[PDB]
């Protein structure tokens, strides 16, 4: 008989940065 | 282990013991009152406080069946097997006598379903939820949980029926630490010279897992001392040296002076060697600061009898290189409270809100490991007049200043955190942080006077050998406008000329200790290039600001009732 | 606030959802000028995250929702940075100015702060109140704390003498006489006149108003 | 590799040695004293110091079983497999005799839980926590770790019972480097002339593998110079001279500073003319603390660190910086003026603190802050972004140069053109002690400059430079260089003309008096008299303060 298997690795996120003007 | 091993938290001990033992020994009271006891416990607190010890003590104490489940022990690669393991565990636990199930490190099994993105974790959380409280809920089975973070737990698990009661296993107080020391130093061969009360007083932020480390490394120091010369035999040890094994007070002092609280392990400040005798002049400032930092810690009973909270903050302003940072170093060296040192912009980050996160983290660590002395060097970087940043860097500086305000004075537990600020441009600091309650006393550190300069010279030349016929009074009188940095420069230049003469004389001697100390001519030649560091316009600004403070202060002097 | 994208507004939505779930609820927004600033000022921003945050606050405090009795209280000392939309009635309708205490208010504050402290029988606070003119509650607290510190110092030295061979059962007149020579006013006339100008501009908004009959 | 192979760090070696060996050798003492030994170590420090080497040494020497765990090798994709790997490793280790486990590069496995987005990393962190601390945690099993970023570890992991003591395996001292050289040079055949003590004294920031690289490079240089000279007996004549080691040392640099290495420019003390007093004062200030620390510790004082050159442009301050970088033993860190700045928030200060951290780590070091007019300026500018970052940078400079640090022989060398615009807190003693003014050279100074510039070039035997030196009275070293360049250009033009004429049909192997006369008729005198007035005013104000 056959069998299944589960797998959950990761994803991709988004960051936000702050800048300084002059 | 046993019931006496866990010391420092008797209240939590009794709270757990109630539902762990009484409904198992004599349920007649509960059947009389008509209400069933709680059947869910969640122990949370900082690491090393004693959660796993409490679980082990319960296991050793109760005659009931015990089942321990580690956090990631349940997960398997097959789809639908983690929940099968959980079901098998719970059915085995329930099939036996009234049992106890201990789930360690629940932050791994049971995260919030809404924030996670996988599928097996959600399914495991749902299985756990239905096992804990569903149709045919439970039968005299009590579940205990331990975690370091309760906020990262599914809200459905923080409910009555699943985890009704949450005990907070927190940092011990002085008496609790004394109990921990007594418990951890009851089986070793101690010396007669040990007063555990002094140790429990001087240890401040130790969570109880650091007491064991301190005791063990102190014992290792003692054995090292008695091994280095008395018996260095790789083959066998004679019994005589074993009987002379007493961990002494000097060993405990060494162990305390080396170790630090586990919480502040990251932020340990590298040791610098400054002393109250190293800091010349500023005697009034020295005594005032010593009182402000020692009275609330040494004499809490007095403050509690007087029903008033101590003054905490203090700011130093004055011309540069006058002794502000030196006083900070001396405090960090010879005060008995923990020290947290940060430079001015050291806690800034490009990410959005990360500076605010860093500030919150350092102040939470400071109140957690209290009493704690936080030194904020060069406030002008992180705390400026809000709203004046017309050129916008995103306005993050305003957010930083607001966070500082409402972290030094907001919705808090009023723990012992003292804030020393040091700046050389007070006019650029926001008025909302110079208020009492945050930075109460504003101390002007002025330029030295004649006696102050003489004392500074004596302090700086405390260890350097000097000519017997040398006198520093003329040097102190000659300057009339110098600062401590300038006097240090004069001393260093004299040293430079002395070392030059010594090196050239030794070279000549080898070619075919002539100078054992600095001399009058060395000082005369090092004083030829002496210069003032601070001009008068900067001194004019400082005196004008101080006079403004005096105007804010001079209305009273002394009054009549 | 959070470094990620949208997590600030997610947190705000979660907090307000909890507030309206466990109603009636009281929500205290300390230093509203930190998160709710006037929009468009930032020339260089983190993708306009502050603007998105203030818009989220606006929509949640007044939008397509119900009135489940949730009371927002703001406490800020810089009302010039707050966006006008937030200060609209129906969002934050009551602007309460908390001025500096008067003579009877300084006396009340001193008595409130000395309600759990032993005091000299003959000591009166009317002189201290009459003598602090521009002071604030924090300044009066500082005076009290300095007096307590001097009392504790005297107690400690007395106990040291006792061990060498209550001496200070309660605070005396001298601990205030010696503790109020260093007291100072926290708020200067510049900030005082700024807040007075703000109050008077709001009053000027109430133009041509008197005891009028309909 | 045994314990003898490891060298340069004695305290840490003893710390791991006693814990790993004595409990397994004589547990009678622990039974007598009634305390169990610590069972956890986290070795940290900069990369390439010998952490893995010490682990290998203790593994190879102790008779206890050794199990090796790598950082990413245990991770997987399936749900619940990395934790299974850790459980298998720990149970296999505990099944046998008392054993040692080594989790290399633990910082990859176990970052802070709160600041991660995945889930498998959190589970494996929790698995490590439960394995090391828990009900019936360990029995005669010792755990050792190695990492480079201790602060990026879960604080729950840095507690007693998991990692009892964090030993700092840092860079070695001069003696430590001596033993490192002696250890590494034990198998290769060396020549008698070279003495390793001088090499150890000369090297300052080299750590471990840096010395290994030095030895390997010296051997390779010796082989390459002999292999090209020649086309059994060759093996006998295999010896590495002191010249090979000198070559390798000159061509090398410590790993921590390799990215900050400066392009080699050849300048020497004789290549800078005039300024003898300033040159001698700088030499004293620099090599006194590093060559003779015994005298300084005998007198119990610290040495002056900072220096600032100011004056007209081109007079030779950057030339002195080059000369120092070439002719001092301490490491050099050059930086342009605004080179450290950045557009992001809180990054220009991070830049400053990183360079200072590297400098004080690889001490002694000379940091040359060039063009302070940009970084320093004057704190308290014209409000808004005109000062918003210019003040934060200055405050970071102040608190890094002086305050809450350990004195570790870091000499800041400044160079400016309008020092009146510098923040007064920077100029304070203890930050920039020496305020050296580098004036326009006088007649004899100009003569010295000319002789220095004309050191390596053919000259006519009957040629004198006194007339050239005296006929300027207002020039600078740059202007004299310009005169020399024009003279050389005219001479080489004449040479090319002669060569072309000879080809069509060494003619001039030296520069001539007429060449100098023709080149000198168009001179510059670049520095204006207003700049000289300003500099004289500033200098006399300084002297009046003096
Ligand atoms: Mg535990
Ligand atoms: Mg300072
Ligand atoms: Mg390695
Ligand atoms: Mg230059």
């Amino acid at each position: 008989a056959a069998a299944a298997a589960a797998a959950a690795a990761a994803a991709a996120a988004v960051a936000v940065a702050v800048a300084v003007a002059a | 282990v046993g019931y006496d091993d866990i010391g420092g938290c008797r209240k939590q001990m009794a709270q757990i013991r109630e539902m762990v033992e009484l409904p198992l020994r004599h349920p007649q009271l509960f059947k009389a009152i008509g209400i069933k006891p709680p059947r869910g416990v969640l122990m949370y607190g900082p690491p090393g406080t004693g959660k796993t010890l409490m679980a082990r003590a319960v296991a050793n104490e109760t005659g009931a069946f015990f089942f321990l489940i580690n956090g990631p022990e349940v997960m398997s690669k097959m789809a639908g097997e983690s929940e099968s393991n959980l079901r098998k565990a719970f059915e085995e636990a329930e099939k036996n006598a009234p049992a106890i199930i201990f789930i360690d490190e629940i932050d791994s099994i049971a995260p919030k379903r809404d924030k996670t993105n996988g599928e097996v974790e959600r399914r495991v959380v749902s299985q756990l939820l239905t096992l804990m409280d569903g149709m045919k809920a439970r039968s005299n089975v009590v579940v205990i949980a331990a975690t370091n973070r309760p906020n990262s737990i599914d809200p459905a698990l923080r409910r009555f029926g699943r985890f009704d009661r949450e005990v907070d296993i927190g940092i011990p107080d002085a008496t609790g630490r004394l109990e921990v020391l007594r418990i951890h130093t009851k089986n070793m061969k101690l010396a007669d010279d040990v007063d555990l009360e002094a140790l429990a007083a001087e240890t401040h932020g130790y969570v109880g897992a650091d007491i064991a480390s301190l005791c063990s490394e102190a014992a290792m120091q003692q054995i090292r001392e008695k091994m280095d010369l008395i018996d260095l035999d790789e083959d066998e040890i004679d019994a005589e040296v074993l009987d002379s094994l007493g961990v002494t007070m000097d060993n405990f002092r060494f162990a305390l002076g080396n170790s630090n609280p586990s919480a502040l392990r990251e932020t340990v400040v590298e040791s610098v060697n400054v002393t109250w005798d190293d800091v010349g002049g500023l005697d009034e400032i020295k005594e005032e600061l010593k009182e402000t930092v020692e009275y609330p810690v040494l004499h809490p009973d007095q403050y509690t009898k007087f029903g008033l909270s101590p003054s905490k903050g203090v700011l130093f302003y004055g011309p540069p290189g006058t002794g502000k940072t030196l006083l900070a170093k001396a405090v960090a060296t010879e005060v008995s409270a923990n020290f947290i040192s940060v430079k001015g912009p050291e806690l800034l980050s490009m990410w959005y809100g990360e500076s605010e996160s860093n500030i919150r983290d350092i102040f939470d660590k400071a109140r957690a490991a209290a009493p704690t002395v936080v030194f904020l060097d060069e406030l002008d970087s992180i705390a400026k007049a809000r709203g004046g940043s017309l050129g916008d860097a995103g306005g993050a500086s305003d957010r930083v200043v607001n966070q500082l305000l409402t972290e030094m004075d907001g919705m808090n537990a009023k723990k012992n955190v003292f804030v020393i600020g040091a700046t050389n441009r007070p006019d650029q600091i926001d008025p909302a942080i110079l208020r009492p309650g945050r930075l109460d006393q504003l101390i002007y550190v002025p330029l030295p006077d004649e006696n102050a300069r003489l004392s500074i010279l004596n302090a700086q030349l405390r260890k350097t050998p000097l000519e017997p016929g040398l006198e520093l009074t003329a040097i102190a009188k000659a300057t009339q406008g110098f600062s401590g940095a300038d006097l240090l420069y004069i001393v260093q230049r004299a040293a430079k000329y002395a070392i030059k003469d010594s090196i050239e004389a030794h070279r000549q001697h080898e070619a075919e200790d002539p100078v054992p100390y600095i001399t009058k001519e060395h000082f005369a030649e090092a004083m030829k290039t002496a210069k003032r560091s601070v001009s008068d316009a900067e001194l004019r600004r400082y005196e004008a600001y101080s006079q403004q403070m005096k105007a804010s202060r001079g209305q009273f002097s002394n009054f009549n009732f």
